[PDB]
């Protein structure tokens, strides 16, 4: 477009947004609460678009928005709907007359479209027996108590500034504290778009502050526990025991919590789609294909066998639960004797042929550093590039390899099974780079990302965290960025990390080194790694080379020459591509890195 | 105010609060806990303020600017979780320190000691706890001193100033307009603009021994959180203030500032 009268620059912010998702217990709350949120932005960029239509919207680009499509034009979209696509922050050009209404009436679509939720999942609930109560209680559900917390959990904020204003670039550079930097933009001698957006940040930082604050206080009683912080339904009446007892699971849910589980059922109908994978097991068992060979090898007969124990255990010929996969499950934890020893042992004999089973998944959280490429068409083009990765690229990357959350174009959430999360990021990486066309060596854009391996029985919320505090903490804090963090948290707790360049995967994959260890069995010298890395807890008098070229040699017959050469070789090669201040810090994570993908309990 | 420092050897001051409330065999209590402070080998440190980012091997104290007649803080980057010195957090307070090197940060319960001021209302609780002592805390045991001695940080003479800060020691619970009003007042003074500085609302909760239940949900201000303000005239800013709810529990701690 482009011609209108008293053009304005809208923002749009919504908030809570890792905090929402980390209040998840499982992957389906995960999924759902970062789905949800992406929703919210659709119902607040609806009004825009409902006033002004899709080209007006700059950030992010509309036009091909699944949600756009099969929600504002009804077309049919498939399972490309699951993924979240739609970031939380947005900006419009609108009218300066019309905005402040944009205001009130976003805050209120949204306000009440989660009171809908509400309602349909208190309907939902009850009816399921999720909630177990006499349809007479159902009126205690929908108290004040109860709907003040919907409508003051989530905070959209909206501000704008006029983008025809009487200007000086003496004054406005002056209020925001930003000198030195005045010549790109200083000057413009021949609209100060550029940095009109990041005032507005500024700005919308002030609002978005106050407008969370304004918070109503809560009655006493139990907390839901999945999110620990607001009253359980029904936490004011019962005594705890009892109020356990009203819930299915023993999970007594508050309702930001209940809408969340209820909002996975009401995708459903409004698309008839749902996730593949609803457990991080699900995701787990990827790896190798090992599950649906097992399955496919046992798992026909498994259920009769597990049926034969419990009636309850499963339905349709399916577990109901995928953890039973691991006999540790029926070992210990369980939650008519006689069959377990069958199975396990049955199951051990499967671990037998097949290897046994994988109980690690990994998360993979990637974000754009530092965006974007500081002309409101310009800006743009960039965001249809974004929407165009994350909607298309992203997905055909991750396509039946693990589990696509969220694509808002530069940012990423996925789960992916250990196999795959290296291979993945690489790849969504590279897609990022072409899409972009920069050429190295020197790039940017760049693109960082943290990978978190963690064993399934690990909650999900301090995942969650970690994994974030991978790619914030480690990755963006080394210079130059562009880089990957890799975490590995073990059930016994020790946590390893590594961070390293994106090419590293390039050359340690298609590396002899990598064969070696692959072709692992018959083996390389056990304790390589162990020794390596302990001369490097100091500076080896003999030096790191000789060090390298020492430990090479005691683990590895014409050919072994030949080969120690390569594999010396082939570690220097790497050492280039792993981030450290010096050639020590270096080599460590290069072995770290080496001790993560080649542990036995993670890769089976 | 009595001075009490603990040995270990928010719900935080809930827990100190309780504490002591607890040792006097012999809802707020009688006596009002004013605040609390983390100790380590280094003395009192606190959450670094939300308006100094890391960057360039330094974190950077950026100051507001008055934006459309409105008060903003300039685009950057993002805060990183961290402690500083009570010799540090002066210095800011006084608006003295333009950067602190990234060293100084303090990254590092994982807790050394515990500090408590407290106003006794007769409560006779310092000659009582003054015995040297060894108290359970609410499980692990602490080694208990106190001294008649307020802190350096409470008798501070800031000057008088139109623009003053207002950093928060402790969470703080009230919505940011009720606070500001409720600081306008009792300052006696009037509030052109402000800026509040920080992450978003913590949810504290505590138990209710009577009801025998969890306590009502409230949001609090997280520490380290800084609100700028502009007075219409000058104000004598006090060296602290004690705002919000729950405050005999060490609740709204907030020490004055100016920039
Ligand atoms: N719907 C969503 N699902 C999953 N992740 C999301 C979603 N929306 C945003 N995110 C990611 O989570 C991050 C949280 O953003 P936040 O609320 O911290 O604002 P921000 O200014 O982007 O913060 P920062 O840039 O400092 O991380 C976003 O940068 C985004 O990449
Ligand atoms: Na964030
Ligand atoms: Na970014
Ligand atoms: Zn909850």
């Amino acid at each position: 477009a482009l011609s209108v009268k008293d053009p304005t620059l809208l923002r749009i912010k919504i908030v809570p947004v890792q905090p929402f998702i980390a209040n998840s217990r499982k992957q389906l709350d995960l999924w759902a609460s970062s789905h949800l949120l992406s929703m919210l932005m659709y119902k607040a960029l609806e009004v825009i678009v409902d006033k002004f239509g899709p080209e007006h919207v700059i950030y992010p680009s509309l036009r091909d928005q699944p949600f756009f499509l099969k929600f504002y034009l009804g077309e049919n979209i498939g399972d490309e709907i699951l993924v979240a696509n739609l970031p939380n922050k947005a900006l419009a050009i609108v009218s300066g007359k019309e905005a402040e209404k944009i205001e009130e009436e976003i805050k209120k679509r949204i306000r009440d479209f989660l009171l809908q939720l509400y309602r349909e999942a208190v309907d939902w609930a009850v009816e399921n027996g999720v909630v177990k109560v006499d349809r007479s209680e159902k009126d205690s559900m929908l108290k004040e108590a109860y709907l003040k917390i919907v409508r003051e959990y989530f905070t959209v904020s909206i501000t704008w500034v006029s983008l025809s204003e009487k200007e000086d670039i003496y004054q406005v550079t002056e209020n925001a504290g930003l000198s030195d930097e005045d010549v790109k933009k200083w000057l413009k001698f021949a609209a100060i778009y550029p940095l009109l957006v990041k005032i507005l940040d500024s700005l919308g930082e002030r609002k978005v502050t106050e407008e969370r604050f304004e918070k109503s206080e809560q009655l006493k009683g139990w907390k839901c526990h999945v999110c620990g912080e607001n009253l359980a339904i029904f936490g004011d009446m019962y005594d705890h025991d009892n109020l356990k007892s009203l819930w299915l699971d023993e999970e007594p849910l508050c309702p930001m919590c209940l809408i969340k589980r209820y909002y996975p059922v009401w995708i459903r109908s409004k698309t008839g789609q749902k996730i593949r994978f609803e457990s991080v097991v699900d995701v787990a068992l990827l790896y190798k294909n090992w599950r649906k060979i097992f399955d496919e090898k046992y798992g026909k007969d498994l259920v009769s066998k597990a049926r034969e124990v419990s009636e309850d255990f499963v339905k349709d010929n399916m577990l109901v639960d995928s953890d039973l996969y691991y006999s540790s499950t029926w070992e210990s934890g369980l939650s008519d004797e006689e069959k377990v020893k069958e199975v396990v042992d049955f199951l051990n004999a499967a671990y037998k042929e097949i290897g046994n089973p994988p109980k690690y998944y990994a998360i993979l959280v990637m974000d754009g550093d530092d965006m974007g490429k500081v002309t409101p068409q310009v800006h743009v083009a960039i965001s249809q590039a974004l929407a165009n990765f994350s909607i298309r690229e992203v997905r055909s990357v991750v396509k039946d390899e693990g589990l696509l959350i969220y694509a808002g174009g530069d940012d990423v959430l996925a789960i992916l099974p250990v196999d795959k999360a290296l291979e993945v990021a690489y790849k969504i990486r590279k897609e990022f780079g072409k899409s972009f066309e920069n050429g190295s060596l020197l790039p940017g854009w760049k693109l960082s990302a943290g990978i978190l391996i963690v064993h399934y029985k690990h909650p999900l919320y301090d995942a969650l965290e970690k994994a974030r505090d991978l790619l914030n903490n480690k990755a963006k804090n080394v210079p130059g960025k562009d880089t990957l963090a890799i975490g590995l948290l073990k059930r016994s707790g020790s946590y390893y990390i590594s961070l390293v360049g994106w090419e590293l995967i390039r050359v340690f994959y298609n590396s002899e080194l990598r064969k070696k260890l692959l072709e692992e069995k018959g083996g390389v010298g056990k304790r390589f790694i162990y020794h390596v890395l302990r001369e490097v807890d100091t500076w080896p008098k003999v030096g790191i080379d000789e060090m390298l070229k020492f430990e090479v040699i005691r683990h590895i017959k014409e050919e072994t020459k030949e080969l120690r050469e390569k594999i010396y070789g082939e570690i220097k090669d790497l050492l280039e591509h792993v981030r450290g201040n010096n050639e020590v810090e270096k080599v460590r994570g290069l072995f770290t890195f080496l001790k993560i993908i080649t542990d036995a309990e993670v890769f089976p | 105010v009595t001075f009490t420092p603990y040995d270990v050897l928010i719900p935080l001051p809930q827990t100190v609060a309780g504490a002591i409330r607890t040792l006097l065999f012999y809802e707020e209590p009688e006596f009002t806990l004013v605040g609390i402070a983390i100790g380590t080998e280094k003395g009192r440190i606190y959450p670094l303020p939300f308006n100094i980012i890391k960057s360039e091997k330094f974190y950077k104290v950026v100051n507001p600017g008055r934006f459309l007649g409105k008060l903003i803080l300039p685009p950057k980057g993002k805060y990183k979780s961290g402690y500083v010195t009570e010799s540090i957090l002066e210095k800011y307070l006084k608006g003295e320190l333009k950067e602190v090197e990234e060293n100084k940060v303090i990254r590092i319960l994982r807790i050394e000691k515990i500090y408590a001021w407290i106003e006794d209302p007769g409560c006779g609780i310092k000659d009582i706890l003054s015995s040297y002592e060894f108290l359970t805390l609410g499980s692990r045991v602490a080694f208990v001193e106190v001294d008649d001695k307020t802190p350096d940080i409470f008798n501070r003479e800031l000057g008088s100033t139109k623009k003053a800060l207002f950093y928060f020691s402790t969470p703080t619970i009230g919505k940011v307009g009720e606070i500001v009003q409720e600081l306008e007042k009792r300052l006696n003074a009037k509030i052109d603009d402000y800026l509040l500085v920080s992450s978003r609302p913590t949810a504290i909760s505590g138990w209710d021994m009577h009801e025998k239940k969890p306590k009502g949900t409230k949001f609090a201000i997280p520490p380290g959180s800084v609100l700028f303000v502009e007075f219409k005239e000058e104000v004598e800013v006090p060296p602290y203030i004690k705002l919000g709810k729950l405050k005999k529990l060490g609740y709204g701690l907030a020490l004055g500032g100016i920039w």
